[PDB]
């Protein structure tokens, strides 16, 4: 017989809930037979973590920082706070560079890289033997002075349109009518040339890209930090870590989910009017204890199932006790 | 016929359940491969190359030594070679997650 | 109460003691002979053996639903099959 | 060969240590609760405690780990296997089927008469869940919630004749004591109850911030949600014990007063005269290793931990760090074989768990305990 | 269905039932409820971003940048899931137990 | 399929569920059978059937 | 891969485009004289494990 309780109570720590047993008329009710039945929603916190390293830019160095860059104060008389040096890569190859951004396709009016994607961090050049010659333009994208900096392991930023950028919405746009605001991408163009180019003849020969993402790092942390400045040039050696593997279930065989030997709430199984209950819920027996050991007992009949303890609680035996007998390491390994 | 073959014998196991190599040519695949199982890898350390002689490159350095004077002034030194290497801070080195 | 406690049991076991089948002239130890014994053997306390089937009965089911089901079973959320079965 | 050997040590044994070896990295804020996941991983443990020369060639639990759960480990089989069947998401709902175990252990049965039952659940995540490290998930942002529980009863047949002639025919204590931080001595002292039905006792050691206070709706000094051997049997704390004595009051045999636990073959022979999974000879294991000797070798010095250098220069210093140092002949360890080994002494110790003491049979009693650096708790399972 | 279950089982080695049946369950993202959801076809997915070969196996190309695939379902900034169902089964057969014409 | 593919669970490709898996280098019986030949390209068999 | 993840490379400065229409371009002051910033992929060894 199915049985829906008659009154439910669902308090702060505690789901109480009772029911209505019927006369054993001819019959006779084995208790222990019983079994419930429940069905919920279960939120195992912001501390699961299935799985041991990373899952993002798991083959990046583990000190390799983002394409990033800072600003220097320069306190002074005369400040300048106008430092704001980069560093980083330029992989995408391009013909030549103009005002409008780097040239990636001619068809003229040569095509240029559009700034929500391109150039895609995926594309760089594939050649080592390329030896190209003449004016090699390239260019790339880069992260600005306000997203902090975090090594590439385990580096997140999640995507803003349907392209693969990742860009934030700028949210502010003044207009000269009152109005209202408008969003745009916030990305720029930051053009370099060289450090010995003389003042006659500057050309562009790097285009870089650069904007905010909303940097995060779901499974990473930071272990050597050098200054507590953010993003500073001491700081792009900044190392990272994975976070430790965090498995979250329920216990062997659902212990804790009754209140067992609670004598503050306990149960009874006495009559509609008897008031006498046949429940002597105490904490001088440890019920759950008695059961394990019941069901270890129970083993002589169930021998036979292999998986009869696929969730008992265990150690790999090797961890526990260690056994050093060194590594066969004869031969070097070159690179 | 073949089909009825396969099964004929596959339903004679019930007396060759003793022959543990009985079935060692049947196709069979490897449980991991077509189900896997992603947990990770346990990659909290980093793994670096080191140059063959354990150093970089570096730098040539001579010797020189306190003068016999109290003068707190240095002087080029004779028994210490014109030129020796000597590396300045640490190594270089290449990181690769095995 | 109408609980068999070890106490009444063996209270029980204790005063029994069959008249017959106790030979005081010789050296007989019953088992040893090829012979039926003299008075149907018969337990102490319960005398029907009906209900002690019954007991027997109960009491294997509750050892076979205890296998079953000692563990409890996972079953999925949105169907309904076990997820963890034990045949 | 060597990166695979210490990456292995490391995430397996290094990580797991306690507390007392680990150090807050500089220019990092790691929160001020010792229990929260955060603060748990922030600290980072130099890599050269447990390196790839841990005593080299021999069976040897580390000294350390003695003394840490063993079960709160992410190898933990048992735990993975739950986890998993729960799925690998944040959210999940599930269905599960629970048996009453009251009435497993106590039987009952009830003939007519239209009771009244009602039974209470928890809601509180750390006593419901578990977790490999075991950090407090109620801080964490745990949460559980129900929808429907139903109860499944199944009634069978007996004639009332047979329950009228039924009708007409027939007309275990636990104890937890304290044990002070850095405690050898614990005189007990038994409350006196019917001297009968004391066949035999038992008794383990355990950790007072893993036994929960069991006896109220809410324990809020509950901070742990890792394995309650209390609960589920997952002693491990059995090797920390050294003499127990009894008082001269007399006692049945199966009756000696005081028995020898570590200075002995009696404590085996009486061990295996009380006696699966929850059973001595299955969780007992000795171990035995040489050691550099101390007071023979002439020209020891005890190098502290700080100033021990191996592999100088091809790692981090005393941090996950990169490259640092410059390479140089290690001083640490003595080279125990060899043309120039040293001197040598033996050194034995035994690990059982997931077992418990049983001593067969106003009552006083003493008991000895090797030093521990945390409170515990002396359980003791008298059955009657 | 539970239904096909049993007719299977009811029909009932290698060539087996209940020795080739494997049932899984997976957590995804949510399609329709997260807000902030934006399907990147598989060119403009880019994870490991300079250590590998792009779309080839080739040397390595490109700059290191934050990933964008997949998305975190775990952690302090998991996000809204469902949950998939699908089963294997191989080397077996069906069995209906007992002009015809069928779909 | 790189190292993330469905990380934490047990889950079989879509696009593989519909290519034979025994059509695979990894097939025990297949290669015992390839090694009971030999090793070489040419190679007579003597065979009961 | 280096541990900076780039092998080295070279110093670099900032140019602007200039406030007049002519497609000329200037030092600029609100960046930095110097500036790193690698040409081309990163210097790598391959080693078969």
């Amino acid at each position: 017989l199915r049985f829906v309780p008659v009154d439910r109570e669902d308090n702060t720590y505690s789901y109480k809930v009772r029911y209505t047993l019927a006369v054993g008329d001819n019959r006779v009710l084995d208790m222990a037979s019983t079994f419930f039945d429940i069905r919920g929603v279960l939120d195992r916190g912001p501390s699961f973590k299935p799985y041991s390293g990373t899952a993002y830019n798991s083959l990046a160095p583990k000190g390799a920082p983002n394409t990033s860059q800072w600003i220097v104060t320069t306190n002074g008389d005369n400040a300048v706070t106008t430092t704001t040096n980069t560093f980083g890569i330029a992989s995408m190859k391009g013909d030549n560079i103009t005002k409008e951004g780097l040239q990636i396709g001619k068809d003229e009016k040569p095509i240029y890289a559009d700034k929500t994607y391109q150039p895609e961090p995926q594309v760089g050049e594939e050649s080592w033997t390329d030896t190209d010659g003449t004016n090699e333009k390239f260019g790339g994208r880069a992260l600005k002075p306000a997203t902090n900096m975090k090594p590439c392991y385990g580096s997140f930023a999640r995507p803003t349109n349907i392209k693969g950028g990742q860009a934030k919405n700028r949210k502010v746009k003044p207009t000269t009518e009152g109005g209202v605001e408008t969003e745009e991408p916030d990305i720029d163009m930051e053009f370099f040339d060289g450090r010995d180019a003389v003042a006659g003849a500057l050309a562009p020969e790097i285009v870089l890209y650069t904007e905010n993402v909303n940097l995060e790092t779901p499974d990473s942390h930071v272990v050597y930090k050098p200054e507590t400045s953010n993003n500073s040039h001491a700081n792009l050696g900044q190392q990272a870590m994975p976070n430790r593997p965090n498995y979250i279930g329920f216990r062997d065989n659902f212990v804790g989910l009754m209140y067992y030997n609670s004598t503050g709430n306990m149960g009874v199984l006495a009559g509609q009017a008897s008031q006498l209950n046949a429940v002597v819920d105490l904490q001088d027996r440890n019920t759950e204890l008695s059961y394990q050991l019941l069901l270890d007992s129970l083993g002589d009949r169930t021998r036979y199932f292999s998986m009869w303890n696929q969730a008992v609680d265990s150690y790999d035996p090797d961890v526990r006790i260690i056994e050093n007998h060194g590594i066969e390491d004869e031969l070097p390994n070159y690179c | 016929t073949e089909l009825s073959y396969q099964l004929l014998l596959d339903s004679l196991g019930d007396r060759t359940r003793y022959f543990s190599m009985w079935n060692q040519a049947v196709d069979s695949y490897d449980p991991d491969v077509r189900i896997i199982e992603n947990h990770g890898i346990e990659d909290e350390l980093p793994n670096y190359c080191f140059p063959l002689n354990g150093i970089g490159p570096g730098h040539t350095y001579q010797g020189i030594k306190v003068k016999t004077d109290d003068t707190n002034g240095w002087e080029k030194d004779a028994n210490v070679a014109p030129a020796n290497e000597i590396t300045i801070g640490n190594n270089l080195a290449m990181e690769i997650n095995i | 109460g109408l609980k068999l406690t070890p106490g009444l049991w063996t209270s029980a076991y204790l005063r029994k003691f069959v008249p017959e089948d106790y030979h005081a002239h010789e050296i007989r130890f019953y088992e040893d002979q090829s012979r039926p014994p003299n008075a149907e053997l018969t337990a102490c306390v319960i005398t029907q053996g009906h209900i002690l089937g019954q007991l027997q009965a109960i009491n294997k089911a509750r050892q076979e639903f205890l296998l079953r089901k000692g563990r409890g079973v996972y079953l999925d959320p949105q169907s309904g099959e076990e997820l963890n079965p034990i045949p | 060969q060597a990166n695979l050997w210490r990456s292995f040590l490391y995430s397996n044994v290094a990580l797991y240590l306690p507390d007392v070896y680990k150090y807050t990295p500089p220019n990092i804020t790691l929160p001020t609760n010792t229990n929260t996941y955060e603060y748990m991983n922030g600290r980072v443990v130099s890599p050269s405690l447990v390196d790839s020369y841990i005593n080299i060639g021999a069976r040897w639990s580390l000294d350390p780990m003695d003394n840490v759960n063993p079960f709160n480990h992410h190898r933990n089989a048992g735990l993975r296997y739950r986890s998993m069947l729960l799925g690998n998401g944040r959210y999940v709902p599930f269905h599960i089927q629970v048996p009453q175990k009251f009435f497993a252990v106590k039987n009952l049965l009830l003939l007519p008469g239209s009771y009244t039952y009602e039974w209470n659940f928890r809601k509180d995540v750390n006593m419901v869940l578990q977790s490999s490290l075991g950090n407090d998930l109620r801080t964490d942002g745990a949460t559980i919630s129900f929808t429907s529980i139903n109860l499944y009863a199944t009634f069978f047949p007996m004639a009332h004749n047979t329950a009228s002639t039924l009708e007409a025919m027939l007309r275990a204590a636990n104890m937890l004591y304290p044990i002070p931080a850095n405690a050898t001595n614990i005189p007990i002292s038994i409350p006196s109850r019917n001297w009968a039905a004391f066949r035999g006792w038992s008794f383990t050691r355990l950790k007072t911030k893993e036994t929960p206070s069991l006896g109220s709706g809410f324990d809020p000094y509950f901070v742990y949600s890792g394995s309650i051997p209390y609960l589920d049997g997952t002693f491990y704390l059995n090797h920390t014990f050294k003499k127990v004595s009894i008082m001269f009051d007399s006692s049945v045999s199966w009756s000696p007063n005081e028995f020898e636990i570590k200075r002995t073959k009696d404590w085996f022979l009486v061990q295996m005269l009380a006696n699966r999974m929850y059973s001595f000879f299955r969780n007992f294991q000795p171990m035995s290793r040489q050691v550099v000797d101390e007071v023979n070798y002439t020209d020891y010095k005890a190098v502290t931990l700080p100033y021990q250098h191996n592999n100088s220069g091809f790692v981090g210093y005393l941090a996950p760090t990169m490259r640092q140092g410059e390479p140089y002949p290690a001083n640490y360890p003595y080279p125990l074989i060899g043309t120039t080994a040293v001197k040598s002494v033996t050194q034995k110790k035994f690990l059982c768990d997931r077992t418990m003491w049983r001593i067969p049979f106003a009552l006083d009693m003493t008991f000895e305990v090797d030093p521990m650096d945390e409170p515990t708790l002396l359980y003791l399972l008298f059955e009657v």
